[PDB]
RNA sequence: AAAAUGGCAA
RNA sequence: GUCUCGUAGAGGGGGGUAGAAUUCCAGGUGUAGCGGUGAAAUGCGUAGAGAUCUGGAGGAAUACCGGUGGCGAAGGCGGCCCCCUGGACGAAGACUGACGCUCAGGUGCGAAAGCGUGGGGAGCAAACAGGAUUAGAUACCCUGGUAGUCCACGCCGUAAACGAUGUCGACUUGGAGGUUGUGCGCGUGGCUUCCGGAGCUAACGCGUUAAGUCGACCGCCUGGGGAGUACGGCCGCA
RNA sequence: UGAUUCAUGACUGGGGUGAAGUCGUAACAAGGUAACCGUAGGGGAACCUGCGGUUGGAUCA
């Protein structure tokens, strides 16, 4: 239970789900939570509110480490992009930096075919 | 879009700056564009249609 | 002969070898009847992005007029020299002697 | 060049020849020749130990320099030659000191080309260096497995190895099989690929052409009687058993490598 | 268009200080419509920036 | 394309004067010079179809000039083809 | 989300 | 039509290289979910997934720039660098002296798919498998996934290969733009987008880039089906 | 011994016509998965799917 003052929150915001993983600065995971695991399934899972709850649950999960300052990395276009960050601030972590790490190819691989609905 | 919270800056102000930076970078638009493959014929047709509508 | 602008970057630990490298490269051009129109040593600079896990490199710029064959030989030398992490050879329309930015 | 024969007889219809105009038309260099009499696949007990070997054309052995240890002395390629003992062509090279040797002919090598071996040799096809002195990512052939032993890997026509990495006293090689193998960096290799890559495009065209190469017919196990082979037997075409060798070992997928001594050198099996 | 007013023959990849004006914080080349650069110079600018990126004078992206 | 020096030489050899760049003989000699030079290129680059279209235009242009010259003056035509080593 | 069909007449 | 000088360009062929990303492989941290949909399930995960971090492998494509932008006979062509190479355009002169236009047959080029031989194979994905949906669902949707997509070389010779508009030349009110030269704010060339006048058109529309007014040459049409099919020929490995 | 033309031939291919037959619903509206072109594979059937192409697609508050 080594005390980590400075951590990085990784937010994986997809259209279906939100995954929040808090790591040390080296990138070793300390705790995580998901919208799916936070008691939201189906339509509820892909909501900002569900993402918010996941952030809170992740904050509770890493309470022993006594992290004070969080750098935030946001990935993906999902609805949980901003709600999670607000929740982390509400949890009382000081947000030093906010960065978007969504991957973008410089061309890259052919994407899947268009859905016909 | 890398935002560093300045000293004596409210989180909300910093968050708004992050949102603005993402919009400038057009990260979300790029992601939506790359979700599925657009045939070049489809791409060309869209670009022409946009130009005609603007005119 | 043709005018080429050559920028090569050397591993920072081999920065000491750079003066000897420059003289050898210039010698090859002059030996082939080429002319060194401009030579500048920018020195160690911070890389915009890490190259080969290096955050700095020693930059050398040279503008030269030479036969294409000697330039090809110089490019092979750069390829097989471990010290030279990266190089760029560009044709120029005319000789450049004015100081670089 | 790859040439299809015209169908002037049934035995010629499917023949495809690989014709190299560069190959010397004359006799080989006599001082580097030795006799090599045939075995018929029989060992010193006089028993057949490898089936399907016998007959074929008489062949003289050419002493080929696999070691390439005459360092510091340039050599000029006099001529490329056919060698009946191997798929690759060979090159007769003349050293400046007046010594002649045969080497495996690399792709692109031609009469008049100059080659050299040693630590200080230039990185050019046909030159031989310790792999420590060869750039990573290079294509090489005639690779030694032990320093000074002589090349053992990538000697067949068109073959080559890639030096994928260098770590300490060892290099990692990608073999033609697709295996990743570690070899000592002091081991020598020749730059380039073995020549005669069109070798595999030949089509023998007729039974007799295999006989000329000393290959005797393969009789299928299922065509025999039980006493002769596990697959033997049956009234009509029958099988109904897992395929095996004549000696009863499964012959479709069962692995037979068993060498704990050399396992350390294998980074990744061919798969 | 500064380049038109300046009367520069060719934009230089070595001139990073100029180039930095025409790249965003993310490192993306800025559109000509925003800058007001003439098309001919915009093409020269793009080539210069790409050359500078290769030489590691400029970043391809804000997060290497 | 042909170098300035190479062009200038040809103009002198076949032209009445250096100013005489328009003469049929000069034009044909310039075309022959480029066609012969490009043979090396197309041996190396057999799938360079776009460039070959340019070559074929040179061949066609040369043919039309020779046909003009032959009707205009047979003797000049006979000398030119001999000098340039053309079949016709 | 799913969501088919309907003689030729005048 | 040639020469002289210069300009712009994803024009072509060859070789090299860079950064981003996906997948895979190895390892660290970490723990119960992940993924996916209209909603699900198949699938993946306690044999430690997903997430996160580090190292490695490999293929393919080049974000931004980027544009009713450019280049090309058409098909097409997009990171950067070099090598070889085609065309276009402008300026001011010089030169040749009708050397031109069109073109049956002929010949060459010709997207994608497909075919042959030898390679390659990340991603994607006909076929195929499973899960859904449904009355059924040989589909649409989901999870996977082989040919193929890539490379060399050869074949095929077709596309709503379209501007559904053959090529060349002359002539006939305007307006607003784009792009690329050039002379002295005003000119003068090349190419291109939109709008519109006369005229033309069945109408829609076209409108100096004509579908207007004329000339040269070629290709083609003659009610709908049957049928671009049968038969024969030629071509093709099919 | 060939060529050609005509007649005829078990059976078979596709075409047309005829009952208000049977199975679906592919197209026309965004025809409920825009349609169509070339090509390839698949499927009781109309067709479906891939790749590239066209607009001779609706929508834009
Ligand atoms: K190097
Ligand atoms: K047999
Ligand atoms: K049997
Ligand atoms: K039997
Ligand atoms: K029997
Ligand atoms: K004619
Ligand atoms: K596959
Ligand atoms: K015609
Ligand atoms: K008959
Ligand atoms: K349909
Ligand atoms: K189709
Ligand atoms: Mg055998
Ligand atoms: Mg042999
Ligand atoms: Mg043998
Ligand atoms: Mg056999
Ligand atoms: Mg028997
Ligand atoms: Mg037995
Ligand atoms: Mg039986
Ligand atoms: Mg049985
Ligand atoms: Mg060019
Ligand atoms: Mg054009
Ligand atoms: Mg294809
Ligand atoms: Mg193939
Ligand atoms: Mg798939
Ligand atoms: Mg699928
Ligand atoms: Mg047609
Ligand atoms: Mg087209
Ligand atoms: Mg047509
Ligand atoms: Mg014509
Ligand atoms: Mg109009
Ligand atoms: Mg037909
Ligand atoms: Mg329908
Ligand atoms: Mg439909
Ligand atoms: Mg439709
Ligand atoms: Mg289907």
């Amino acid at each position: 239970r080594k005390q980590v003052s400075d951590g990085v929150a990784h937010i994986h915001a997809s259209f279906n789900n939100t995954i929040v993983t808090i790591t040390d600065r080296q990138g070793n995971a300390l705790g995580w939570a998901t919208a799916g695991g936070s008691g939201f399934r189906g339509s509820r899972k892909s909501t900002p509110f569900a993402a918010q709850v996941a952030a809170e649950r992740c904050a509770d999960a890493v309470k022993e480490y006594g992290i004070k300052n969080l750098e935030v990395m946001v990935k993906g276009p999902g609805p949980g992009r901003e709600s999670t960050i607000r929740a982390l601030n509400a949890a009382g972590f000081r947000i030093t930096n906010i960065t978007d790490v969504t991957p973008i190819p410089h061309x890259g691989c052919r994407p899947p075919k268009k859905r016909r609905v | 879009p890398v935002i560093k919270v300045r000293e004596n800056e409210p989180f909300d102000v910093a968050l708004r700056r992050f949102k603005r930076s993402c919009e400038k970078a057009g990260v979300l638009a790029e992601v939506r564009r790359r979700e599925f493959y657009e045939k070049p014929t489809t791409e060309r047709k869209r670009a022409k249609a946009s130009a005609v509508k603007r005119h | 002969m043709r005018h080429y602008e050559i920028v090569f970057m050397v591993h920072p630990d081999q920065s000491e070898q750079v003066p000897g490298m420059i003289e050898r490269y210039t010698a090859a051009i002059t030996g082939a009847e080429g002319k060194i129109h401009r030579l500048e040593d920018w020195g160690r600079r911070q890389l915009a992005y890490p190259i080969n896990k290096l955050h700095k490199a020693h930059y050398v710029l040279m503008n030269v007029e030479a036969p294409q064959e000697v330039i090809d030989e110089l490019e092979t030398t750069f390829r097989f020299n471990d010290a030279v992490i990266r190089s760029m050879v560009m044709r120029t329309k005319h000789a450049v002697t004015e100081a670089s930015p | 060049a790859v040439v299809k024969c015209k169908p002037t007889s049934p035995g010629r219809r499917h023949v495809v020849k690989v014709v190299n105009p560069e190959l010397h038309k004359g006799k080989p260099f006599a001082p580097l020749l030795e006799k090599n009499s045939k075995s018929g696949g029989r060992n010193n007990n006089g028993r057949i130990t490898t089936r399907h070997i016998g007959g074929g054309h008489k062949q003289a052995y050419r002493i080929v320099d696999f070691k390439r240890n005459k360092d510091g002395i340039p050599a000029v390629v006099e001529r490329l030659e056919y060698d009946p003992n191997r798929s690759a062509n060979i090159a007769l090279v003349l050293y400046k000191d007046g010594e002649r040797r045969y080497i495996l002919a690399p792709k692109g090598l031609k009469a008049g080309d100059q080659i050299q071996s040693g630590v200080d040799a230039a990185i050019k096809p046909g030159n031989t260096l310790p792999m420590r002195n060869i750039p990573v990512g290079s294509t090489v052939h005639n690779v030694e497995m032990k320093p000074g032993k002589g090349g053992q890997l990538a000697r067949s026509a068109g073959t080559y190895v890639q030096i994928v990495a260098r770590d300490g006293a060892y290099v990692t090689l990608r073999l033609r099989s697709g295996e990743m193998r570690k070899v000592e960096a002091d081991c020598r290799a020749t730059l380039g690929e073995v020549g005669n890559a069109e070798h595999m495009l030949r089509v023998l065209g007729k039974a007799g052409a295999a006989r000329w190469r000393g290959v005797r017919p393969t009789v299928r196990g299922t065509a025999m009687n039980p006493v002769d082979h596990p697959h033997g037997g049956g009234e009509g075409r029958n099988f109904g058993k897992h395929p095996v060798t004549p000696w009863g070992v499964q012959t479709k997928g069962k692995k037979t490598r068993s060498n704990k001594r050399t396992d350390k050198f294998i980074v990744r099996r061919r798969s | 268009c500064r380049f038109t007013a300046e009367g520069v023959q060719e934009i230089d990849y070595k001139d990073i200080a100029t180039l930095k004006n025409y790249i965003t914080e993310s490192g993306k080349i800025v559109p000509s419509r925003i800058t007001g650069t003439r098309a001919k110079y915009q093409r020269q600018l793009a080539r210069a920036i790409k050359r500078a990126r290769y030489l590691s004078l400029l970043p391809y992206t804000d997060r290497h | 394309s042909l170098s300035t020096e190479a062009t200038a030489k040809i103009v002198s050899e076949f032209g009445r004067d250096a100013n005489d760049t328009g003469s049929t003989e000069v034009q044909v000699a310039l075309l022959t010079a480029q066609i012969n030079h490009l043979q090396g290129h197309f041996a190396e680059h057999k799938k360079d179809h776009h460039s070959r279209r340019g070559l074929l235009r040179m061949v066609s242009q040369r043919r039309k000039l020779l046909d003009y010259l032959k009707r205009k003056d047979v003797a000049r035509y006979t000398q030119l083809i001999e000098r340039l080593g053309l079949r016709r």
